[PDB]
Formats: structure tokens, C-alpha cells, sequence
């Protein structure tokens, strides 16, 4: 369906985000 | 036309857009209800990620079509 | 029979499928066709998503039926 395959797309994206942020983090500290 | 898009927790937004809108219209249209903003919006037909460039008429988007919205942070 | 199977970027793949074919199969066409990996391939038709342990007879996969394929990073 639409909606799960969003759900996981969202999901992979948000896992992307935080790889994001860990790498800001070691950036800053 | 009329349309309907999905978001992930099941939150349904009805819109009027036309077959030569593109998405941005659409995403421009999701900005006026509800405040996302369009480059935080991802739209999904199908299956398929839809393209701003592309128009509901080029991702064969018909009437009371269901589409889904993923929010970007 | 044919099958046709579409990304999010726009591409449909084309396959030569049968009913008795599992997922499996399909996947290992999807690697050989376009060089996906089967642990990174999804593949969702018709609610739900496709079990390697399931055929496309049993998920009601007809001729010129499109899924929808979800590459994992």
C-alpha cells in the first residue's frame, strides 16, 4: 500500500536525519 | 478536481487541484492547509516518489485520487 | 506473463514472471536486470508486501500487474 510504504520511506529518512545529526555532533564536539 | 492526501499517523487533508497543477501546486496548496512547508513535504503516487517538475496529469493523477504525504525534518 | 515493476525514480523494469514464481525469483530478476541487491529490494502490490516465502499466484498477481520496488540504503 501507499501508506506502509510511506511509513517506512519516513522512517528511513528519519534514520537518515539522525545520521545527519550525529555527524553535526561531531562536528561540533 | 478534488483530491486526498494521507499522512503517516492517518490524518486525511481533501484539497481541489487540477490535472495541469503541478506538485508544487500541490505541495503550495498543503502549505496553505496546514502549515508544512514544501520542501518538507514528500508526495507518493503509486508507489512512486512525485516529481515537482511533474504534473498530476504526468503522474496520471485522477479524481478522488489518494496520495501520501511524508513530513521532512 | 509480464509484469511491470516501477521505483521512485520514474523507471519501470519489465519481467517475464509466472504465477508459481515466489518473490524470491523476482527479486533475483530485479538483481539481474538492474543490479539491486534481493536484502535491499521491497516489493508492495496490492496492500501489502511481498513475503519470499509466497508466491505470485498466491498474492493474486495478474498479467500486466505494476508493483511497486523500494530500494533499502
Amino acid at each position: 500500500s501507499d501508506l506502509m510504504l510511506a511509513q517506512m520511506l519516513q522512517m528511513e529518512y528519519d534514520r537518515e536525519y539522525d545520521a545527519q545529526l550525529r555527524r553535526e555532533e561531531k562536528k561540533f564536539n | 478536481m478534488q483530491i486526498f492526501v494521507k499522512t503517516l499517523t492517518g490524518k486525511t487533508i481533501t484539497l481541489e487541484v487540477e490535472p495541469s497543477d503541478t506538485i508544487e501546486n500541490v505541495k503550495a496548496k498543503i502549505q496553505d492547509k496546514e502549515g508544512i512547508p514544501p520542501d518538507q513535504q514528500r508526495l507518493i503516487f503509486a508507489g512512486k516518489q512525485l516529481e515537482d517538475g511533474r504534473t498530476l496529469s504526468d503522474y496520471n493523477i485522477q479524481k478522488e485520487s489518494t496520495l501520501h504525504l511524508v513530513l521532512r525534518l
